[PDB]
């Protein structure tokens, strides 16, 4: 649900960079934080998930 | 491209992909579902 | 002032697959010739049905009356531009003088259209510029000049409201949808139902009943099919009148296979006799169904088609290739034994298969994105 | 290289060929060719028949042991998603 | 005749208003609305309040004429078995009004509706089978009823434990392949049961197990996706060239 | 000559039309596995392949449609017999069908099992692939595929 429905929200606003075109003011930049977020929340499931690699064997 | 030999040498017509499959293969078909009512 | 030049089309299409009745469709045909003043609807008809014997005189006098009352349209053109008005003078020489289009070819279509489309100050009076022009686009089969007036249509007419002409509009394009291959946006577009009443451009409402009728057994899913017509208050005391649409529709919920195959050709005989849907009947029959097909076979996981027989009556080496051909073009994925007389159900798309959309769909997009990269710069 | 192919090609996997049926395609009479096929292929000699037993043949599990090697694919698979990072 | 019974029904709309008070016509055209109307099968409760309305405007009128209009709307409580309005009605102090023979059999109707109870239901049928003929329609009426009663003891009987025979669920109902296993197909189809049958051994085996949660809600956004490159297409190829 | 192909005219053009007559129809005839239509293509249709050159496939293609044929209906069914599946695919013999389906079994092409007496062709459903298996194990080509990207975004960036 952070993952997928945060997806549309974020990715909306690329749409809403396009104007079209242009009467809005720019520029936005919507690309953080949610992007980087999912990033490191992968980092902590990969991680975690090696738990198995690493605890065991 | 237009370089090397490139140049020395709804709609019906989406809908015309899957209908030529009608074509070779079971016509439409109305006649002889309709006839297989009487045949068994 | 359409149906009764509107049914020569029909005729057209009643002379143009079957050859049987020749002379039934060209007398009233000359009956409407001999009124209305037609004059091209029996040239064009006078290649498809016969050459006569004389037509001539007897409809020369006709086109000279018509000429007589062309030319005292063509009087009152300067005879009223005289005088000074807005849009008075010249909206005579538009409705009678495209009505001079239903006389013959297009003649009074092409040059009576744009001599008076940068007069009106009406939206009333340029759609019935956009109706003439789907009329003759009824009657000659190019689907050229209904495409555009439509498109002109939506943008004037519907600045803006209407509650009369607007929802024509929505008829014509459903209509269109139904003439072209789009089940979703028909019947959604045939929603407005009793709202339209009757109209000279939508000829028999229970005609009109019977073409959204035929397009909501597919693009209207099973629980919305019985609940349009169920809930629908307007819509449900037109298909009571007739028994053979209501029969069917009911007997679809009811599950039965062995009326079916004798109401879907009574269904079929009014497609097959129906002008526009001569390209679109052929995907109809099978789609109609995979409808009742869809509902088979996710009923049980293990079938035996002699339980099939019984309803199909009996379907023994007919379903054998009919369901075969169903699986091989992508329709209704399923797993039929043969002589085991087994059918598996499957297939388990809630998991697998339907990832699949993200990464194929997701590959030629990221590849555009890659090809595209590599330009900038250079 | 077609006489040989008769061993190859027609199994895996039928369950039982008839005697005079594997004869039609090797014509001959009774030659020392299908007495080589019953000591090469092995596979079985049956009386007026052949047999694939046992069976079909070696009933492939396959095996259990791909868990080990599915563990190692998530090894640099967690790897890669740290090398972004 | 329904078109017949709607066109007289229609010249009675602009003839309701055309004198100076009806003085009954609505209320007796509303029960008219509760005929054709329910005959279309519009609305289950909205055709029964119509019978609400005649019986608000049959007070004081014949007693027969009204000694026989609780035979349609006690009757039409039988049909609808969540009318909601049950209590309103026969409990209110002007439908207790009528001491009667034939309404005294009535209010036992009303209760009988109240009941449902397919072991009373069949005893009851026989009983009231003389009420049964003034039903307007015979059929729809007890046709809705049994149809919808049927799964009503086939929800009890299924739902205690997860897999059942189907040979001995269905002898209950007294048959398996003809029909009950079919609508029981059509079941599924309806979402009101989820399970799936075996034919070859009998036995009914109910999951509900196969969820779609992750899935539509990846490759849905990744079409919508799909229009962000296309659209961003146009300002590729624009500043380009 | 992969034997999975839709028909080809979602590819076409106005102006490739004419051109793509001949061509046409051909794909036409290997979506079916009849012989008499896909010999009638070869020969009407046969002048415009000479000025591609293309007619090194024709003879192994005859090969390929018989394979879309039998995947046709081994995927449509679970057993397919040799005897129904012979005149069906014309066949017209039941020894070719089984040199056929021996190479299709060589080719990896179909896991049906052949119970051998008159004989007939016994098969099962295929199953197992499942998910844990086949799509996590895919997904390591797709994110490597895609992790590149990002290197390859990053390179075009440091050009600006």
């Amino acid at each position: 649900n952070y993952n997928k429905a945060v997806e549309e929200e974020d990715k909306m606003t690329p749409e809403q960079l396009a104007i079209k075109n242009v009467g809005k003011q720019d520029p936005k930049r919507h690309l953080e934080e949610h992007v980087d977020v999912l990033m490191t929340s992968n980092i902590v499931q990969c991680l975690a998930a090696m738990l198995d690699t690493v605890v065991f064997k | 491209m237009s370089e090397k030999k490139q140049p020395v040498d709804e709609d019906n017509w989406d809908d015309d992909n899957v209908e030529d499959d009608f074509s070779n293969q079971l016509r439409a078909e109305l006649e002889k579902h309709g006839y297989k009512m009487e045949t068994s | 002032p359409k149906n009764p030049d509107l049914r020569i089309a029909q005729l057209r299409f009643l002379l143009s697959l079957p050859e049987h009745r020749g002379d039934a469709a060209v007398r009233d045909e000359l009956m409407a010739a001999v009124r209305d003043n037609n004059m091209a609807p029996y040239y064009e008809a006078l290649c498809k049905s016969l050459d006569w014997q004389i037509d001539v005189d007897l409809l020369n006098k006709m086109k000279k009356a018509n000429e007589d009352e062309l030319k005292r349209l063509d009087e009152e053109l300067e005879d009223a531009e005289k005088n000074l008005g807005e849009s008075e003078i010249r909206d005579a020489m538009m409705a009678k003088a495209e009505y001079l289009c239903r006389i013959g070819d297009k003649e009074g279509a092409l040059t009576a259209f744009r001599k008076t489309y940068d007069k009106t100050v009406a939206l009333g009076h340029r759609l019935d510029i956009v109706f003439y022009l789907l009329r003759i686009g009824l009657f000659y089969m190019d689907n050229d000049l209904i495409t555009r007036n439509t498109e002109k249509a939506k943008s004037l007419i519907e600045e803006g409201g209407d509650w009369d002409r607007r929802n024509r509009l929505k008829v014509y394009q459903g209509l269109y949808c139904v003439a072209i291959r789009d089940f979703k946006q028909a019947a959604e577009l045939f929603l407005d139902t009793v709202s339209t009443f009757t109209s000279y451009e939508l000829m028999d409402y229970k005609t009109f009943v019977t073409y959204t009728v035929y397009v909501s057994m597919i693009a209207l899913e099973r629980p919305d099919l019985r609940e349009k017509v169920i809930k629908g208050a307007e819509i449900l005391e037109v298909l009571h009148s007739l028994p053979a649409v209501r029969q069917y529709l009911f007997s679809l919920y009811e599950c039965r296979y062995s009326v079916f195959f004798q109401s879907l050709a009574v269904v079929e005989q009014e497609m097959k006799k129906d002008w526009l849907f001569a390209p679109h009947y052929r995907y109809y029959v099978r789609e109609m169904r995979i409808h009742a097909y869809s509902q088979l076979l996710e009923s049980y996981r293990s079938l035996t088609l002699g339980y099939m027989a019984e309803a199909f009556g009996v379907g023994v080496e007919f379903i054998d290739q009919e369901l075969s051909r169903f699986i091989a073009a992508g329709r209704l994925h399923c797993k039929i034994d043969k002589v085991n007389e087994i059918v598996e159900t499957n297939r388990p798309d809630s998991k697998n298969w339907q990832y699949q959309e993200t990464i194929k769909k997701g590959d030629l997009l990221l590849n555009r994105v890659q090809k595209l990269s590599r330009v900038i710069n250079m | 290289t077609i006489r040989d192919e008769i061993a190859g090609c027609i199994e895996k996997a039928y369950e039982k060929i008839l005697f005079t049926e594997a004869t039609r395609i090797l014509f001959f009479n009774t030659p020392k060719k299908m007495t080589d096929y019953a000591k090469k292929r092995g596979w079985v000699l049956g009386p007026n028949n052949y047999y694939s037993f046992a069976s079909q043949q070696q009933k492939p599990e396959d095996t259990t042991i791909p868990s080990t090697e599915l563990a190692k694919q998530v090894i640099e698979y967690a790897r890669q998603l740290e090398m972004i990072v | 005749n329904l078109p017949k019974a709607r066109a007289a029904l229609t010249s009675a709309r602009t003839t309701a208003n055309a004198i100076y008070c009806p003085p009954k016509l609505q209320a007796t055209l509303d029960m008219q609305s509760g005929i054709i109307h329910a005959a279309e099968e519009k609305d289950w409760k909205t055709a029964y309040s119509y019978f609400y309305e005649a019986f608000e405007g049959y007070d004081s009128i014949d007693s027969p004429k009204a000694i026989t209009s609780l035979k349609y709307m006690l009757l039409c409580k039988i049909m609808l078995n969540t009318p909601e309005d049950v209590q309103a009605l026969v409990s209110g102090k002007l439908a207790l009004r009528y001491a009667g023979r034939q309404t005294e059999a009535l209010k036992c109707v009303a209760q009988a509706s109240k009941n449902r109870s397919l072991a009373d239901f069949e005893k009851a049928l026989t009983d009231y089978r003389a009420e049964l003929r003034d039903d307007p329609i015979i059929s729809t009426h007890l046709a809705k009823l049994y149809d919808n009663l049927l799964e009503q003891n086939l929800i009890r009987v299924i739902e205690p434990f997860s897999r059942v025979q189907i040979e001995h669920i269905s002898s209950l109902i007294k048959l398996s392949k003809a029909d009950v296993e079919r609508k029981l197909s059509q079941m599924i189809l309806d979402k009101k049961f989820h399970g799936i049958l075996d034919q070859g051994e009998g036995v009914l085996i109910i999951f509900d197990e196969p969820p779609v949660d992750k899935t539509y809600e990846a490759a849905l956004e990744t079409i919508q996706n799909m229009s962000k490159v296309v659209d961003s297409l146009y300002n590729k190829a624009k500043k380009l060239t | 000559l992969l034997g999975e192909i839709p028909d080809r005219l979602q590819f076409r053009q106005p102006s490739l039309k004419r051109s793509l007559m001949p061509y046409f129809l051909l794909t036409q005839a290997v979506r079916t596995g009849n012989l008499a239509k896909f010999n009638q293509v070869l020969d009407q249709f046969g002048e415009k392949f000479q000025a591609d050159g293309t007619y090194t496939l024709i003879i192994r293609l005859r090969h390929n449609v018989i394979k879309t044929g039998v995947r046709m209906i081994s995927l449509s069914y679970s057993r397919i017999s040799l005897a129904d599946i012979a005149q069906k695919l014309q066949l017209d013999s039941p020894e070719d069908a089984e040199f056929i389906v021996a190479k299709a079994i060589r080719d990896g092409v179909i896991e049906a099992s052949i119970n051998h007496e008159k004989g007939y062709v016994q098969s099962k459903e295929m199953i197992d692939i499942y998910s844990t298996r086949e799509p996590q194990l895919a997904f390591h080509q797709r994110i490597s595929f895609c992790l590149d990207i990002h290197n390859m975004s990053v390179k075009a960036m440091r050009f600006p």
